[PDB]
């Protein structure tokens, strides 16, 4: 999980021209309409019937504020993400028992859902670095 | 398994895709290299540094490779035939590296078409894709 | 769906399996079950002890649902179509679950059949279970 | 990876019952028949082209003989899995650059030989243990850096 000075830059830069709150609650619903099983953790969010209603769905954005709240808190983080999300980590596994596998997806979306926001400043070079974080994330959270 | 709704927003998007073609071919494979290094190895005989001539020329068969599985999207096995032969026979690749390739276009798209990929667009392409990419290592099943 | 040689050894390994149907359905699941957890989320309503009457009939269903793909090969999704709501639309289990299953299922028939579980026969089973499993999961992608 | 004094007890009994030589021969040689893609990280293996050339090729099963030396590495450091193969993992990602998701389909492999070798003696419960080893070596593999 290392990261060259110019790329802890770029990741601390474009995290700052964001709207953090909006892309957690962008990117849990992509990967809500996108992967439909993951859904099967959320009954209590109400109507999740459609991909609108999902991007709609008030539950769904609020906990998109906490999953990029902790996101970021890893993002402060980079070096100790083996602990930082390790009371997470167990949450998901033996509480939740969600497949390590979607904590990947959820990446992914996030990854997307920056590429949305910031356009043409969300360059190859820049998503490479934000892949390393998402990819780091992940990892923690099933390690 | 594309819904007609799917169906009619991979041809509208494929509209703006095309008259962007060689660009959007050639960031995505930028995104590609750059954030999953592995999949350079398969380009040894390629100059994958910035503006490469290469690059952009391959970059463009690729988005072109994309249209006619558009074009053909009733049956993409079909139309990508001769393709998924030389990935799988010859090239070899690895089947984890056309879920990457899939995710760095949809990076690109979202990117470049921020008003049209909404989250049922990225349904559509992500299924899309995923049909792409299955045609494509078909030859390993 | 399966290639003449593969059809060939699909056959014949299920008339061993046939007979011990009950016991491979049983013991396929408590393999998932041990060694994948997570998947017993799926059947909160079930008494998951051994020897369990409820556990060992589920078994049972499964494997004859192997069977019914077996019987009619040339027609896979036709003979589970069935059995793909249930699991997509309704149970909406994670993709991921088929390959653990078909895992499982996998050391059974090698432990229990050593001699027939040669490397071809693997890649053979390996290649059914992932068709029957693209059946079940067929209301996703 | 924790593994009870159980587990561990199972994992050291049965691995004990097997030519772990013929385990890593077969299991990478499974690997290149189910999964042929893999196949192009062994061109100077010679000949693979059927399920039998790959069973029966000696270099296929020399090499099985390393994977399953680092293995045993790993059976006895179960404690320490990110450290025993830190130098592997260097070594498959930035000189081999595979994908990771392949570390996770031979530790498969490996478990379906078990399976194969050990017959009755590999039960529910041991495979559920060795599950959580190579679950552990495919991410100690996986890990980047050390
Ligand atoms: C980028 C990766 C992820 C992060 C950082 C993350 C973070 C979190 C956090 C901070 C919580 C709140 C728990 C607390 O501290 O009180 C949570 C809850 C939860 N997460 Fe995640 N999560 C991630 C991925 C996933 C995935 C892929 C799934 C599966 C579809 C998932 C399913 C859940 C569920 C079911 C809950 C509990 C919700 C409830 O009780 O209403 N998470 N997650
Ligand atoms: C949506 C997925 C993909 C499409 C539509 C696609 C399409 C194509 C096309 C049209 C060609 C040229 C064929 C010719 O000139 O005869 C090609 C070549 C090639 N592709 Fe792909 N490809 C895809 C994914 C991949 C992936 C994931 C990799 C590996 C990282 C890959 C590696 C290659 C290589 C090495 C060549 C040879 C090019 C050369 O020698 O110039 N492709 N691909
Ligand atoms: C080769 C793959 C599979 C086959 C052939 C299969 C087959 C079946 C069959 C025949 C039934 C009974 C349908 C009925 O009652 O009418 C069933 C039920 C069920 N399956 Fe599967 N299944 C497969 C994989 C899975 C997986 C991977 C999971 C999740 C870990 C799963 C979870 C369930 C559940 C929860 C039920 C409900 C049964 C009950 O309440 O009694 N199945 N499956
Ligand atoms: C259980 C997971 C694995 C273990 C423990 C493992 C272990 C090893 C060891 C000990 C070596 C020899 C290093 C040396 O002495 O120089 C090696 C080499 C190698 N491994 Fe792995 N490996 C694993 C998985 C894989 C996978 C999944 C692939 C790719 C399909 C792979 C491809 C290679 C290649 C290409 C070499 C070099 C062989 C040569 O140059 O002849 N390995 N591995």
């Amino acid at each position: 999980v290392h990261l060259t000075d110019a790329e802890k830059a770029a990741v601390s830069g474009l995290w700052g021209k964001v709207n953090a709150d909006e892309v957690g609650g962008e990117a849990l619903g992509r990967l809500l309409v996108v992967y439909p099983w993951t859904q099967r953790y959320f009954d209590s969010f109400g109507d999740l019937s459609s991909a609108s209603a999902i991007m709609g769905n008030a539950k769904v954005k609020a906990h998109g504020k906490k999953v990029i709240t902790a996101f970021n808190d890893g993002l402060n983080h980079l070096d100790s993400l083996k602990g930082t999300f390790a009371s997470l980590s167990e949450l998901h596994c033996d509480k939740l028992h969600v497949d390590p596998e979607n904590f990947r997806l959820l990446g992914n979306m996030i990854v997307i859902v920056l590429g949305h926001h910031l356009g043409k400043d969300f360059t190859p070079a820049a998503q490479a670095a934000f892949q390393k974080v998402v990819a780091g994330v992940a990892a923690a959270l099933a390690h | 398994s594309l819904t007609k709704t799917e169906r009619t927003i991979i041809v509208s998007m494929w509209a703006k895709i095309s008259t962007q073609a060689d660009t959007i071919g050639t960031e995505t494979l930028e995104r590609l290299f750059l954030s999953h290094p592995q999949t350079k190895t398969y380009f040894p005989h390629f100059d994958l540094h910035p503006g490469s001539a290469q690059l952009r020329a391959h970059g463009s068969k690729v988005v072109a490779a994309v249209g006619d599985a558009v074009k053909s999207i009733d049956d993409i096995g079909g139309a990508l035939s001769k393709l998924s032969e030389l990935h799988a026979y010859i090239l070899r690749v690895d089947p984890v590296n056309f879920k990457l390739l899939s995710h760095c276009l949809l990076v690109t798209l979202a990117a470049r078409f921020p008003a049209d990929f909404t989250a049922e667009a990225h349904a559509a392409w992500d299924k899309f894709l995923s049909v792409v990419s299955s045609v494509l290592t078909e030859k390993y099943r």
